[PDB]
């Protein structure tokens, strides 16, 4: 059957495997039939415009919805008591009770409270009316229209960029550093100085009056001559109220440091300074400006960029709660928990994605001859060593961390908490925005250490053994994703490199889970004033189960009761949806293909033999999902479940507290 | 032969008891099996001796026997070494020990054992019974192997095991009852001190009734009714055992009866089954384990509803522990029954022997059975679990009027409600006549109170009970689907026509045909065990929550009971959020807050069970592949250091990975529930 | 255009989802 | 606070990327 157009192997599959594998391979452009590197890069090029158009229409939706259905105005008036709103609920299924309960934040009808700090971010960058947002939205739809127009025009042979424009990666690297990053950085400082900071200081800047307005009275005279002094004018008084004349300074570039007290956020002036500095550094480096493999392999490129975006989004999460850059976001606890957990989980996805494409590189692109004695060749030279070391630090950190937590559990249970192995984080004290690191924090840090170790252990045993191993010397033959080599050599289930990404996603979720668990319990403790609770109970595992999971679940799971619904109903329900989704992942992770294939055989029999029903038949012979599809659907359920459950819990834990 | 790979060690432990594999002849096999059965009986005798010994030596038995309501059975003192002294509980009268829940004390009191001499005598008696049963095994295997003919003598063995054991054992026990137990219990109720009661050597409507219900003092069934019941069964079994043909012309020959029974639909009928049953151990183990498991499950229901032993009803901890223990043993045995039905079908099945008999006809329509079970499982799935989902959505959407509940949309379990009225109101003069009262109050009753506690009461049935019942029906059918599918497709399928040849356990027939992972009968038992776990987990939860919301409690000033969970079952058990909140969350408060108390051990086992359970996911979610790759890197690190072992270390078999995954999943899940139950019922009940 | 929700939601979810599922059906079965 | 004129214009604009998405999608197929 035609679909999938690109793969005749599949298109001639007489089964439902053709539809699944189609959708699974529909973006592995490399593997499409008759795909030359030229067309490959051109196709990829156009897809990226599609992606970006999506991101812009996504942002567009944010602004459109908050404008139309939000309470952004009411919130800018009372940003500490008004709950900000994400969008309207129209759902024919809600009962009157649930419409009433979701009728919140002084909204006429049922709404969803926002928890992306979008209100805070927009207030900070200057937006003050629904008009500013509506214009942002319509603008961003038009940007997306342009980006789509672009991908279309580009794939059109008129402007179809040949292999040249892509082979010029070095040019692209320098351009990214300066022409994109640097340029946009200082453009953003433009926005900050002209609109953000004014609107912060109570002065309305529209698009029609900023030509009129000058940011700094001394501005032009300072520009190009004694720029540093004039720019550092009267700094904004602590008295200053955000978006009011009261205590408004005039400085546009400063190094005041710390946080604006009203908003408990980094000074807009400090941010503008930061960005100006970042821009200068980036542009200078641009002007100033494994080679073989990186240019050769697009997998190497993504892998690198994913590991990059991995660390970047991790630091974004780590910094965006410690060093709030948005007004009132520090006070909005649910948003800050949500954003941290969000960005940390996306961090873990981008990280593991790095190692995934790592392994794809090692089975599709890495030629051992091509690079005689490169870093990668040396890495493989002593795989057994890199793995034995990662193994050891894993077994070590693991045995000891679990042992200590279990020791603490045992002695505390036996009613002798004195006997606990409480180790103080001395180096944390030395280094220390920074919150008290106790012996609890120590144990959890080591947990996270161990888990991150086992994750990299797995997703490197993957990318190293991808080429092969004693159990399967020639894996590169069979490729990245394949079921197994059969029950041949004691059994080879899960021997592929894809299987290592699969086995490591679990550890990535465990690791980020420990991270965000620690984050959220610590913060709930402080946000309730019972930081004592964390400090005392975080040292044995029953304390995590009793105080974190058991204790902060109560509100959420009372979201709907036989007595009635409250606003947390939708979260209680999502909480269960995530438990169900997670567990459903176990169906696919534990029950493997053969059981199902026998069962489905019998259903094919029953269908063919049932009068009236037999009148219709499949086009595609029903078959059980593939070995690997079982693993993949398992993992997507497990992951989706994991995320949805925890998202529900993060929201439901923090929301009642505030 | 030689231990070359670490797999050998595992294989040794695995197939050590696979007599069929190790041997070729039914003779040598049956010898091994008989000897072992002796060994095992000795293990049980040791264990029984242990229990009555601990009851004698380290117990509050005598204090309890004096004042049951006051005292809490604790025959389990823990040596104080690492601060585990705390596990010793204030069980009353200053005795400090682990509050036992086996119901041993109730067993002994029912047996009318009041004397420390008597209990030590019983301990040493059972221990010598062990010493002789193990030696009896040695004798009957090493010294004197029995004869194939004796084994195949099923008619003799039936007549014997049915009069000598059932008929005679029931008469024997009724003697022991009416003479020792019944009068001792009468005296103890009258208030004769344990010391005051005479030793055994010192030594019909009055002692045999049909009262029904419970003894309002002890809370148990009238031991008069127990005596009369056991006597009845002695009578019945003496007759029934006389209704077979052993070494004479008198009785029915099983083979005659079997081959008689054919019909239109069942073709040649049972012709050939006697042959397979006699020639195949596995066929016997299958039928037996299936009925033995089914028996433990009937035990669970019967012992909670008609609490036999004195004061058991009031002892909520034992009533729960026994229902849950027996349910577990039931499910595990039923599944091993299916297992051995599959091992039979793979090994001990001859197409020669079974030819158009009921077994062959089963295999010949096995797609209609699997297909229909598939259907009934989807159906029940949706119309049980989907009704809870429905309710979760309706209740969360604030449309309680749209829910399935006693209020709003109502699914009354009318068949069951009807049977309940028909057992509560129909006391006397229907079918079996002259019953003074109902067999139990469960059918219909006002709460019998022994002390503050409700011994037993009307176990109501509403929408919550219709729903959870269909949940049970659903999960039992899925477990049957998995098991009957593993039995009927153990030989072959459309996917693998030579499965019989691949064996009972094989990991798969490799990645082709789309993938054949877990296609063996063994793999079907693997999956069946997860469904038996899910099934019995929900049965044990249904019990726990229904009991502690609708039956158990304390009588306050007013007639009303102070139910343990205050009747939230009716309204809270009809949603999954209901269960998460008002059962697992609400009721885990004891086990999570158990640290630094008597019950701290249940807290620790709650956590450790969560850990063993999660850890098993390592085995179930991963494959031998990754592990052998990693193992060989680790071996390279032992090779560098010249520590590399003689026995090459091999990642466990695919099947072993699965079996330990499952073992840890089951151990973790079961122990988790166990911790939760014990902490909650020891603390609260 | 307060009602635009009550139109856009069924249109997109029911009508668009239907049309999408129909189209994807044709697409993977032709 | 957001007027119907504005809601409509937003929709009409959003229709443009819709057409162009159809176009680009077709291309990439
Ligand atoms: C016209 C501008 C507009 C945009 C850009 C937009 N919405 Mg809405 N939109 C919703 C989500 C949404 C998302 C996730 C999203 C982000 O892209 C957007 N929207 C974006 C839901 C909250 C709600 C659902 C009902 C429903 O979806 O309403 C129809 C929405 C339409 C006409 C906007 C279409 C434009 C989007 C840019 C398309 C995005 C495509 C995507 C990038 C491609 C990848 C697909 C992906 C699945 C992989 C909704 C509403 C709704 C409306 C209306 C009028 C809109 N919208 C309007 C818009 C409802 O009445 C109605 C509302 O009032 O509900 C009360
Ligand atoms: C030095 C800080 C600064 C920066 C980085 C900056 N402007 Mg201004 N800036 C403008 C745009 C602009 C762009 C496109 C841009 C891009 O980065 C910037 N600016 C950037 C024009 C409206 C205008 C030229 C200009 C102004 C002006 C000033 C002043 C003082 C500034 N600025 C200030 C800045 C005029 O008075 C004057 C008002
Ligand atoms: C998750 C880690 C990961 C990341 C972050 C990542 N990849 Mg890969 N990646 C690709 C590119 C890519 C890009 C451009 C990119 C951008 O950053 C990434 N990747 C990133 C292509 C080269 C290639 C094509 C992949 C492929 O062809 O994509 C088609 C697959 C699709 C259409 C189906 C995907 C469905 C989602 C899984 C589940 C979504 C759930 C959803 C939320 C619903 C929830 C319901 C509700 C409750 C919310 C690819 C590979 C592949 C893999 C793997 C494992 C990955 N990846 C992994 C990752 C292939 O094997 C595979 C491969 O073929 O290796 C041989
Ligand atoms: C009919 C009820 C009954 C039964 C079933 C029964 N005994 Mg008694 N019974 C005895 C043993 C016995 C055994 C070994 C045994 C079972 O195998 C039984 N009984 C069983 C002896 C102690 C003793 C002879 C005996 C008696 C006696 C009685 C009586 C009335 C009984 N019984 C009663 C019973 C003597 O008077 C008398 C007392
Ligand atoms: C789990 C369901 C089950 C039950 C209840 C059951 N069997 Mg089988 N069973 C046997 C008999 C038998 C008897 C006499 C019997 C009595 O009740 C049962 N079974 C019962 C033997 C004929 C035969 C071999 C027996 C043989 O393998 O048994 C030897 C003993 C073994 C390896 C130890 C297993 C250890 C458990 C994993 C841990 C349980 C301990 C406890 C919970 C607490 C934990 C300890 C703590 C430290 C944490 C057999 C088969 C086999 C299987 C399977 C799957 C089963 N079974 C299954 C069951 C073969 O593969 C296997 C076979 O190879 O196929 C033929
Ligand atoms: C899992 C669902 C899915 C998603 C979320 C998804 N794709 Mg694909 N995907 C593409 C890229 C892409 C991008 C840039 C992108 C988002 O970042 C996605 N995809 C996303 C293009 C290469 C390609 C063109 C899609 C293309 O034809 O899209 C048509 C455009 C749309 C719907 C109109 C949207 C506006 C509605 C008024 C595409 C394919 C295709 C498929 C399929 C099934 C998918 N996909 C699957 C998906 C084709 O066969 C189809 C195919 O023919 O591949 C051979
Ligand atoms: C509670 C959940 C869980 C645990 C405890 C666990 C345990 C571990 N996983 C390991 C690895 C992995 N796990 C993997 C996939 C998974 N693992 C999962 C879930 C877990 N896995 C899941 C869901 C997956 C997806 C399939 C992979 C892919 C790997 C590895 O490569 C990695 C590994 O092997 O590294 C070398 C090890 C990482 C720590 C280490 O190296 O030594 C530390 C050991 C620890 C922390 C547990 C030790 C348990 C105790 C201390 C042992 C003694 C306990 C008793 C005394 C034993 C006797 C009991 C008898 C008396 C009855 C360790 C054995
Ligand atoms: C929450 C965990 C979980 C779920 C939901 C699940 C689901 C099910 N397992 C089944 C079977 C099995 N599961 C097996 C192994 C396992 N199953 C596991 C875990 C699960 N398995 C695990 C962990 C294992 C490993 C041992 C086996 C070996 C079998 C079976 O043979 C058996 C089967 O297939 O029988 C035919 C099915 C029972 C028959 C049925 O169709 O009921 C009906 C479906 C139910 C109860 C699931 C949810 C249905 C609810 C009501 C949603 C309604 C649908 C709505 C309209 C939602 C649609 C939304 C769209 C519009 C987007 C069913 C699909
Ligand atoms: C449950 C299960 C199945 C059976 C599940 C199957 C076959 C998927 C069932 C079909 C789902 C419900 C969707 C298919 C029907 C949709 C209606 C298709 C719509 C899309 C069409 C246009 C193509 C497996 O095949 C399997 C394979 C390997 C490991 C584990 C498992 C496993 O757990
Ligand atoms: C972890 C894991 C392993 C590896 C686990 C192994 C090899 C367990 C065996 C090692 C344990 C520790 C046995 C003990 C070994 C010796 C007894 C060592 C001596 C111990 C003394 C200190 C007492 C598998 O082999 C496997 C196979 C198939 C599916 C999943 C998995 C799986 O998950
Ligand atoms: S994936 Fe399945 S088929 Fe392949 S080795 Fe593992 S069990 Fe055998």
């Amino acid at each position: 059957t035609k679909f999938p157009s690109f793969s005749q192997d599949l298109a001639q599959d007489p089964t439902t495997r053709r539809i699944w594998y189609g959708i699974a391979t529909v973006h592995d452009f490399e593997t499409h039939d008759g795909m030359t590197e030229e067309n490959l890069y051109q196709k990829i090029f156009a897809t990226h415009f599609g992606h970006l158009s999506i991101i812009f229409l996504w942002s567009a939706g944010h602004l459109f919805h908050v404008a139309w259905q939000g309470n952004f105005e009411q919130w800018i008036q009372d940003p500490l008591t008004i709950r900000p709103i994400a969008h309207a609920i129209w759902d024919p299924h809600l009962g009157d009770a649930a419409t009433q309960a979701f009728t919140q934040a002084g909204a006429s009808g049922p709404v969803d409270l926002c928890y992306s700090g979008l209100y805070q971010w927009w207030y900070t960058i200057g937006m003050r009316t629904n008009g500013d947002l509506y214009i942002g939205s319509v603008f961003l739809m038009i940007v997306a229209a342009v980006m789509l127009f672009a991908g279309w025009l580009h794939l059109q042979p008129k402007f179809r960029p040949s292999l040249a424009w892509f082979r010029d990666a070095e040019s692209q690297m320098n351009h990214h550093l300066a022409v994109l990053f640097g340029a946009s950085s200082l453009g953003w400082t433009g926005h900050l100085i002209h609109v953000a900071i004014p609107e912060a200081r109570g002065q309305h800047v529209g698009w029609d009056n900023f030509l009129s307005t000058m940011p700094h009275p001394a501005g032009l005279a300072p520009f190009f001559t004694g720029r540093w002094g004039v720019y550092a004018q009267n700094p904004d008084t602590a008295g200053h109220i955000f978006g009011t004349s009261e205590g408004a300074g005039t400085a546009i570039i400063t190094f005041i440091g710390g946080f604006h007290p009203q908003t408990e956020a980094l000074w807009l002036t400090d941010i503008a300074h930061h960005h100006l500095a970042i821009a200068v550094m980036y542009i200078i480096a641009g002007h100033m400006y494994l080679y073989d493999t990186y240019n050769e392999s697009l997998h190497f490129q993504l892998g690198f960029h994913l590991a990059a975006l991995g660390v970047i989004t991790s630091v974004v999460a780590q910094h965006m709660y410690s060093l709030p850059s948005y007004a009132f976001i520090s006070q909005d606890h649910v948003t800050q928990a949500a954003l941290y957990t969000h960005h940390q989980y996306i961090a873990g996805i981008l990280a593991i994605g790095a190692f995934a494409h790592g392994g794809i590189f090692f089975v599709r692109d890495y030629d051992p001859e091509r690079n005689k004695n490169n870093v990668l060749a040396r890495a493989l030279e002593h795989k057994e060593a890199i793995i034995s070391h990662l193994s050891w630090v894993s077994m070590f950190s693991g045995f000891h961390t679990l042992g200590v937590y279990v020791h603490n559990d045992t002695v505390v249970a036996f009613g002798t908490p004195e006997k606990q192995i409480l180790v103080e984080p001395i180096f944390a004290q030395w280094i220390q925005p920074f919150m008290s690191q106790g012996p609890g924090d120590f144990l959890v840090h080591h947990g996270i250490a161990f888990s991150l170790h086992v994750t990299v252990l797995i997703c490197v045993k993957g990318c190293l053994d991808a080429r092969g191993s004693k159990l399967m010397p020639d894996k590169k033959d069979f490729g990245y994703s394949f079921p197994c080599d059969g029950p041949g050599r004691g059994g080879t289930c899960d021997i592929s490199a894809w299987d290592s990404f699969y086995l490591a996603f679990f550890w990535m979720l465990n690791t980020i889970g420990w991270i965000v668990f620690y984050f959220n319990w610590k913060h709930l403790a402080i946000w309730s004033g019972n930081e004592a609770q964390f400090n005392t109970n975080s040292t044995y595992l029953m304390g995590w189960l009793r105080d974190y999971l058991w204790g902060y679940s109560a509100q959420l799971i009372n979201g709907y009761t036989p007595f009635g619904v409250n606003s947390l109903s939708v979260w209680a329900w999502i909480f269960l949806l995530g438990h169900l989704c997670w567990a459903t992942g176990f169906l696919f992770l534990i029950s493997w293909r053969g059981y199902w294939q026998e069962l489905i055989e019998t259903l094919v029999w029953a269908h063919q033999r049932t009068p009236l029903a037999n009148l219709v038949t499949w086009k595609d012979k029903p078959v059980a999902l593939s070995i690997v599809q079982g693993r993949l659907v398992g993992l997507v359920h497990f992951a989706v479940g994991y995320y949805v459950t925890y998202a529900a819990f993060v929201i439901g834990a923090t929301a009642p507290l505030g | 032969k030689g231990p070359q790979t670490t797999t050998w060690i595992w294989n040794l432990h695995a197939l050590a008891h696979d007599f069929d594999t190790q041997t070729n002849d039914l003779e040598e096999i049956s010898r091994k099996i008989f000897s072992a059965h002796f060994g095992h009986l000795s293990i049980i005798f040791v264990w029984i001796s242990g229990m009555i010994f601990h009851a004698a030596r380290f117990s509050n038995y005598y204090a309890w026997l004096a004042d049951p309501l006051g005292n809490k059975p604790s025959a389990h003192v823990v040596w104080p070494i690492v601060g585990q002294d705390i596990l010793n509980a204030d069980v009353g009268n200053g005795f400090r020990g682990v509050q036992i829940t086996s119901g041993l004390f109730h067993i002994l009191r029912g047996a009318g054992m009041t004397d420390p001499g008597e209990l030590y005598s019983a301990a040493i008696g059972a221990l010598v019974a062990a010493v002789v049963m193990m030696y009896a095994g040695y004798y009957h295997y090493h010294k004197k192997a029995p004869k194939l003919e004796w084994f195949q003598n099923a008619e003799s063995t039936m007549t014997h095991h049915l009069i000598v054991l059932l008929g005679l054992g029931n008469l024997a026990w009724t003697g022991h009852l009416i003479h020792v137990s019944l009068p001792v219990n009468k005296l103890l109720d009258s208030g004769v001190a344990p010391q005051d009661i005479p030793i055994p050597h010192e030594f019909y409507s009055d002692f045999l009734t049909f009262k029904g219900g419970l003894d309002p003092t002890t809370g148990g069934l009238w031991m008069t009714d127990i005596a009369h019941h056991h006597l009845a069964l002695a009578v019945m079994y003496i007759i029934a055992g006389h209704m077979y043909r052993t070494n004479w012309g008198i009785g029915h020959s099983m083979k005659e009866i079997m081959e008689s029974h054919k019909g239109p639909f069942t073709g040649e009928g049972h012709k050939g089954l006697y042959e397979v049953l006699t020639t195949s151990w596995h066929a016997q183990l299958a039928i037996n384990l299936a009925t033995w498991g089914s028996f433990s499950i009937i035990v669970a229901h019967h012992m909670y509803a008609m609490p036999p032993y004195p004061y058991l009803a009031t002892d909520y901890g034992t009533q729960l522990n026994l229902f849950v223990h027996h349910m577990w043993i039931g499910g595990f045995l039923i599944v091993g029954g299916a297992a051995h039905a599959a091992i039979f079908m793979v090994r001990d099945y001859d197409p020669a022997v079974n030819q158009n008999n009921v077994l062959d006809r089963m295999l010949r329509h096995r797609d209609t059975i699997i297909s229909h079970l598939n259907w009934v499982c989807i159906f029940l799935g949706f119309h049980s679990f989907g009704l809870y989902i429905h309710n979760d959505n309706m209740r969360s959407l604030g449309r309680p009027q749209d829910m399935f509940s006693d209020t709003a949309i109502q699914l009354q379990p009318i068949f069951s409600q009807w049977v309940q009225n028909l057992q509560a109101n129909v006391a006397g003069t229907i079918r079996a006549p002259l019953a003074e009262g109902a067999s139990s109050l469960a059918w219909g009753g006002d709460p019998l109170f022994v002390g503050g506690k409700v011994a037993m009461q009307h176990v109501s049935l509403g929408t919550a009970d219709f729903m959870i019942h269909h949940i049970h029906a659903f999960q039992i059918h899925v477990t049957v689907l998995i098991l009957i599918k593993g039995v009927l497709y153990a030989r072959s399928s459309r996917l693998i026509p030579d499965k019989a040849n691949l064996g009972f356990r094989f990991p798969c027939d490799g990645p082709g045909r789309g993938g054949t992972c877990q296609s063996s009968g063994w793999d079907h038992i693997f999956l069946g065990l997860f469904w038996m776990y899910n099934c019995i987990s929900i049965v044990n939860f249904h019990f726990f929550w229904k009991m502690q919301s609708d039956v158990w409690g304390a009588a306050n000033a007013n007639g009303g009971v102070n139910y343990l969970t205050a009747g939230n079952w009716a309204q809270s058990s009809i949603t999954i959020n209901g269960w998460l909140r008002d059962f697992l969350w609400a009721q885990s408060v004891q086990v999570i807050n158990s640290y630094g108390s008597a019950l701290s051990a249940y807290g620790i086992l709650f956590l450790g069970a969560h850990f063993i359970w999660a850890f098993s996911l390592m085995f179930l979610f991963s494959g031998r592949g990754y592990w052998q790759e990693l193992i060989e890197s680790i071996v390279w690190a032992h090779s560098k250091l010249k520590i590399a072992p003689a026995i090459q270390p091999r990642a466990m078999s695919i099947t072993q990975g699965r079996a330990v995954g499952l073992g840890h999943y089951l151990l973790g899940g079961i122990v988790t529930s166990w911790s939760f139950y014990l902490a909650r019922i020891l603390a609260l009940g | 255009s307060d009602i635009l929700p009550a139109i856009m939601t069924p249109l997109v979810v029911l009508i668009g989802g239907g049309a999408a599922m129909t189209a994807f059906f044709y697409y993977v079965e032709r | 606070e957001l007027s119907d004129l504005q809601i409509v214009i937003a929709l009409v604009v959003a229709l443009l990327p819709a057409l162009l998405a159809l176009n680009l999608g077709s291309a990439l197929s």
